[PDB]
Order: C-alpha cells, then structure tokens, then sequence
RNA sequence: GGAUAGUGGCCUACCAUGGUUUCAACGGGUAACGGGGAAUAAGGGUUCGAUUCCGGAGAGGGAGCCUGAGAAACGGCUACCACAUCCAAGGAAGGCAGCAGGCGCGCAAAUUACCCAAUCCUAAUUCAGGGAGGUAGUGACAAUAAAUAACGAUACAGGGCCCAUUCGGGUCUUGUAAUUGGAAUGAGUACAAUGUAAAUACCUUAACGAGGAACAAUUGGAGGGCAAGUCUGGUGCCAGCAGCCGCGGUAAUUCCAGCUCCAAUAGCGUAUAUUAAAGUUGUUGCAGUUAAAAAGCUCGUAGUUGAACUUUGGGCCCGGUUGGCCG
C-alpha cells in the first residue's frame, strides 16, 4: 500500500501531508519563516555597510595553522556586530580603525568558509574603494 | 546627382487633400546624397507643378550609399500646399517663417503669472503704484 | 607562529620583477587563428600525448 | 507607457563547460571557419537545436496531419532556400541529420572563400567587414549574413570598393600623392 | 417603513433564535494588490509577478461635503491629528506615491534639458493646451550584430611529390621569425546632404584618419571536480590560498611574483535570492529491522477506501474510412 493514501478523493490528505513534511526541508523553512529577513545580520540583503570596530586575528581551524585577519564591524542598517575576513594578503593594513566597509557573504550561504571559524562575511569595499583595487594599486585609499 | 532617374511608386491620388502622393526613391551612385531642393525641382518638372507645389520628406539613405527612399507629396496648387502642409515643413521648404513663440518654460511661467491676476489688472497697477509711493 | 602585525609579509618581501616587454598578442579571431595553428597544425607539442604547456625539460 | 519591445537570446552556453572533447571540436570549427568567439558556435548550435527540436516534434506527429504537413513544409522550405539542406535530401529526417558545420558552411565568410574572392577565411572576414563584398548589388558587412540558395550568383566585390572598380582606396591614394610629391 | 438612483439588516421598529465550523469556521503572520504573465524543467512540477496591459485602492493618517452626469476628488474645499512655510507677531498659506530635482534611507536606481512633429486626449474647438506622450542627456539592467588586422617575397625548418639528377630550389610546402613591402579599412574627427518640431545620433560621403612604443582586451584560472606548469625566484603551517577535498613547517605543479599556458571574451568574476540537477518533497516518484524514521497496545468519530450480481449474445440492412481486388 506504500503508506500514502492512493484514493481518488484523497487529494486533501496528500496536500496537508505534503505541507506537514515540507517543513523538514532546510531552505524552504527558512524562506517561509523569514529567518533571512528576521534573524540574518543582513536581513536578506546581499551586502551591507558597517563601521569597523576593531581588528582581529583569528587562528585557523585544523589541520591548518595561521591567523586569518578579520574585523569586528557594526552594520549601519541593523547595529548588529559581525566578524569579517579581509580577503587578501596585507589588506588588513588597508582597513584602518573606524572605516566604513562593505561586507559580502562568503559564498557558503550563511556558513563559514574553509578554516576560518565563525566568520561568515568578507569585506569588499573599504571607505568606498575596492579592496582588490587597493591591493593591486589600481586605486588609492582616500585616507580621510 | 549623377543618374538620379528618380522613380515614384504607389502614386495614389487623394482629392481629399487634392494631391498625388507616392513613395519616392532616388539613385545617386558616386554621389553622397541629394537634397530637398534638388529633389523638389525634379519632381516639380516631372509632375507639371511649381517647385513649391510638390513636397518630399522621410528620406533614408540605404546602406552602402547608392540610393535612398523618401515620401513625395505633390499638391494641386500652391494655395493647397500652403493650407495643407505643417508650418515646420513650410519653413523647412523656406516658404514660411519660424513662429516666434517663446520657450515652453517661459511660456508656462507667463500662464501661471497671469493666472494670479483677475481681470485686466489696470486698476491693480494704479493701486500698487499709489501704495508703493505711499 | 602567531602574528597580528606583519600582515603582508611575503607580499611586501617579494622581489618585484617587472613584466617583460613583448609583442602584443592578436585579439579576437586573430587570436583564435593563432590557437588553431598552435594546437592542431603545429603538432610538434606531442610527447606521446598532446600537451598544451609542457615544462622546459 | 509604450508597449514593450520584445527581445531574446540567440545562444545557449553548454552544461559541463569543460569537456576537453567538446572544447577541441569547437576550436577545430572555429579555426576552419574563421570564427571570432565560441559565441558563434553556440549560436549556430542553439539554432540547430531549435530546428532539430521542431523537426523532432513534427516527425513524431502523425502522418499527413494538417499541422505536420504545414509546419514541416515551411521548415524544409526555408532550410533548402537558405541552402543548408539539399534538394536531394528533401525529407524531414535529414534535418535531424544536419550538423553545425552545415550552417557554418553557408555563412558569408565561407561562401566568399569558396567563391574564390578570398585568400582564406580570415582574409574573407576582413574583406567582408571592410565593406568590400556585396550581395545582390548591395554592400553587406555582416560576416554571419546567411546567403540564400540563389544569391551565390550575386556575391562579388562591391561597386563602392577599390576591388569593385571604384576610387583607388585611401592608403594607395596617399602613397600615390607621396610618390608624385617626391617626384615633384 | 425610512434610505438609496436601485436590490439588501443598508438603517429603523416588532418578532423568531438562528448563521459558520475538523470538507479548518474564527483568530494570527504575510518580508501579500489580483490576473494576463516571467524563470526553469523529459513528463509531473518549483519559484517569481512592486513594474509598460486589464481590474482594484491611495494622494501624510482619518473623516465630512460642496458642484456636477460622474468625486468621499485631495495638482477641490472643512475639521482634527502629524509635519512644515512667511509674518511688520495681529494673520495667512500647503500637501510630488505627476515631471524634473533635493535631503533622508539604504547594497540598490538618471537631466531642476527640448517639443506638440507624431499616438492620442480635452475645450466653445482644424488654429489653443497637454512634464499624457515623444526627443535628447544620464545609462555595461538586460538583449542584437560585431573592430582590435589581412596579403605577398626572401630568411627559417620539414611533408605530400613533378623527377626521387638524393631529401635539391624544395616544385604546392605548411608552419617558424627583429625580414621587408605595398594594399584595405574602420574607431575618431568633418565640408556637405538627409535625419529632426529644431537639433544630437543613425544611414551616405568630399578632406583627414594604422605598423606597433602603436589605434596596445580584459576578467578569472593552471592539484582533483575542471583543460590549462613537476618551469624559475621569494616565503617557510608565517604570509597567505582554498566554494569542497586540501596547499604552506627552507626542494610549494595550490601562497607572493616572473615567464608560459588555459577558459569566456567587450566581456569576466564576486555576494544573495531562485530553478534544473533533487527520485534531498517523491501524485507520476522517496524512506522507516540495523543508516533519521512503525506511536507501547487496543477501541473509535471525522477522513480515505470498501465483495459479486441487474442487456448478454445472435441474426437483417444501410451508409462513411484504410485501402487493396481492377492500373
């Protein structure tokens, strides 16, 4: 009998069973409860500007050993505080104290990339200027 | 233009505007283009009308040069042409003069300024002058 | 082990050799033609299998 | 506001982007047909896919169905008119048999090369884009211009081009002036 | 019975005690205007639709109402609320979610430009008005086509092969080049003409406009997925890279660079959302002994489902279809 109702007038039972079982699906439940809107630091936005509160060194997870360079940053639009990796060599020097930075995700949706523990966001633009532009010297940080 | 041999197609006559209208094309090999005057004079002589009586417009030069197509409109009289053509096309043809209406923003400003005044305002001008003197 | 300063160590320590001037490579269809001769008619790249960037052995 | 101006894409990038077999095969087509990008290959393959999809629909349709006859006749007619198909292979299944090289062969590049006006396909493309070729009697400088099965009789040098009997170009004219000045 | 333009608990008066609900009433949330539709799919489907069309609703909130045929009208009035403007301090005057434009907000979105020439609209009306609308500007949101170079001779070095007077020049080489030549052109200027309401562009075309240092194509990548480096220098679990596995602890094919190569190419990457992949939502089409999952067991209402049986077969024609008998 395969456990599910087969009868021709049983569409209601199948529909509510499907509804009751849809909730065990990870992304669907998040979409309906609006957790991305409600709880996620960006409120569903792909990017968000914030002020760097402080610089941070975060030791990498095993088997790797290094100190990834991050920043504790308070978002403009929520006030929520987020750690953000500064994704290139020596770019932690470009990020000073109290700059306005742009933050983007790490690609691993709402998760942590690789060996960096708990850092779910990365800085993209520093004081309105691009990190890789600064890192390849195609632009100069205004320093103001 | 060298070997214009201007051709005219779909030459339907409209007594409503009292004219003959056709799709005109001009072949101008080895020459860039042909102008309004040179088109109108040739069309005028072939249709037995004055240079002004015939109107042509909408000339798009087809790729590679060689020929263009426009729209031709030969009227039954100069008076018919004067009544029926738009003023922009008449001044385009040089027969008429550009109307001297002011810009839209200045024109609209005039409307809204005079909207604030009820009637002639001659009495108001006298009263404002008396108070300003006072 | 351990550093919050000295960020940018190898990036600043690398001895920068500038790019060598060279004839500009063709663009577009010219470049595709260049690839075609490089990888089909100049069969001189096979060592047994058609390598594309062999090392200077 | 205005009614919307419709538009659509003409190509479909492949799934599994890095099959070495497909990359090598498509570069062979690009090299032998003088294409500029893989976009041309994608466009022709998208076009062939569309025609093959329509032909497959109509071929599994029942015989002498009015829809099959009308649609199939139209499909084969434009195919043979563009010349990609051939009149000996008039039946509908031959459309399924078609390959991207067939459309490429009927492109304006290769027809100019096959008519002998060009030194090669790349020389052909330069000649087309520089407004030196002409179909019917009109300059055409789209290399992808499909030639109907009747316009091969009209493809030759443009009357406006120096190779069509026109004014002796620009650099030759400049060099002629320099020669006259140096001899002056 | 009032009221309505008009039906009606729309309202009033008397009366009866009814109406909806586990076939999900009522209540809450909606990061919800509805639809035609959009994206993506073998089939089923999943997600999106503020937004060019249709239909609703609003002019900051809320109400009230004049004129008119049509208004709860707000580019109309009244009051209150909240804002906010000028006063000579008594008064007065406003609603951009119209067009531009400014601030704020944010990741996130343009000119305080020209015009009624179209398409239409309105008026007493062929003539006027129309930030409706069109034109231009901004504009890498998207889609279309498509430049960034072609050709010859020698030098360079072999393969078909005239003869193999080899395999020589190499006849046709095909490629390699700091070899050299002429030839073509557009991008951009530009007389002009068309184009336009007037223009700007497009389309056309005099004059000018390629030889590299030029008129220079980038964006990502080279360990596997996923084709492209066992090449060189630097760092030495540091810096860093890496979607995942992983690389790096003085011989790094993975970091920083050079060279070389690869992919897509006026495009390429990145973040988020979403779809196919996903038979990981399973109606088609999942799984439940051990991987997560059979309630401790039974009763039972709603629900779903539920044994067989009732006119059959046979004769009589007609007329349509595939046709083939028959050319």
């Amino acid at each position: 009998g395969k456990g599910k109702p087969r009868g021709l007038n049983s569409a209601r039972k199948l529909r509510v069973h499907r509804r009751n079982n849809r909730w065990a699906e990870n992304n669907y439940k998040k979409r309906l409860l609006g957790t991305a809107f409600k709880s996620s630091p960006f409120g569903g936005s792909s990017h968000a500007k914030g002020i760097v509160l402080e610089k941070l060194g975060i030791e990498s997870k095993q088997p790797n050993s290094a100190i990834r360079k991050c920043v504790r940053v308070q978002l403009i639009k929520n006030g929520k505080k987020v750690t953000a990796f500064v994704p290139n060599d020596g770019c932690l020097n470009f990020v000073d104290e109290n700059d306005e930075v742009l933050l983007a995700g790490f690609g691993r949706k709402g998760k942590a990339k690789g060996d960096i523990p708990g850092v779910r966001f990365k800085v993209v633009k520093v004081s309105g200027v691009s990190l890789l532009a600064l890192w390849k010297e195609k632009k100069e940080k205004p320093r103001s | 233009s060298d070997a214009v041999t201007i051709r005219t197609r779909k030459v339907i006559s409209n007594p409503l505007l009292a004219r003959k209208q056709f799709v005109v094309d001009v072949l101008h090999p080895n020459r860039a283009n042909v102008s309004k005057d040179e088109l109108r004079e040739k069309l005028a002589e072939v249709y037995k009308a004055e240079k002004d009586a015939v109107s042509v417009f909408g000339f798009r030069t087809q790729f590679g040069g060689g020929k263009s197509v426009g729209f031709g409109l030969v009227y039954n009289s100069v008076a018919e042409a004067k009544k029926f053509e738009p003023t922009y096309r008449l001044v385009r043809y040089g027969l008429a003069e550009k109307v001297e209406k002011a810009s839209r923003q200045q024109r609209k400003q005039k409307k809204n300024r005079d909207k604030k005044i009820f009637g002639t305002g001659k009495r108001l001008a006298k009263k404002v002058a008396r108070r300003n003197a006072d | 082990h351990g550093s919050l300063a000295r960020a940018g160590k190898v990036k600043s320590q690398t001895p920068k050799v500038e790019k060598t001037e060279k004839p500009k490579k063709p663009k577009g269809r010219a470049y595709k033609r260049l690839l075609y001769t490089r990888r089909f008619v100049n069969v001189t790249l096979v060592n047994g299998k058609r390598r594309m960037n062999p090392g200077p052995s | 506001p205005r009614a919307p101006r419709t538009y659509s894409k003409t190509y479909s990038t492949p799934k599994r982007p890095y099959e070495s077999s497909r990359l090598d095969a498509e570069l062979k087509l690009a090299g032998e047909f003088g294409l500029k990008n893989k976009k041309e290959i994608y466009r022709i393959s998208f076009q062939l896919s569309k025609i093959r999809r329509a032909a497959r629909d109509l071929l599994t349709r029942d015989e002498k169905d009015p829809k099959r006859l009308f649609e199939g006749n139209a499909l084969i007619r434009r195919l043979v008119r563009v010349g990609v198909l051939s009149e000996d292979k008039k039946k509908l299944d031959y459309v399924l048999a078609l390959k991207v090289e067939d459309f490429l062969e009927r492109r304006l590049q290769t027809q100019v090369y096959k008519l002998g006006l060009a030194k090669s396909v790349h020389h052909a493309r330069v000649l087309i884009t520089q407004r030196h070729i002409a179909v019917g009697k009109q300059i055409v400088n789209i290399p992808s211009f499909m030639v109907r099965l009747d316009s091969e009789k009209h493809i030759d040098f443009a009357p406006t081009s120096p190779f069509g009997g026109a004014r002796p170009g620009r650099v030759a004219r400049r060099n002629a002036a320099r020669k006259a000045e140096a001899s002056g």
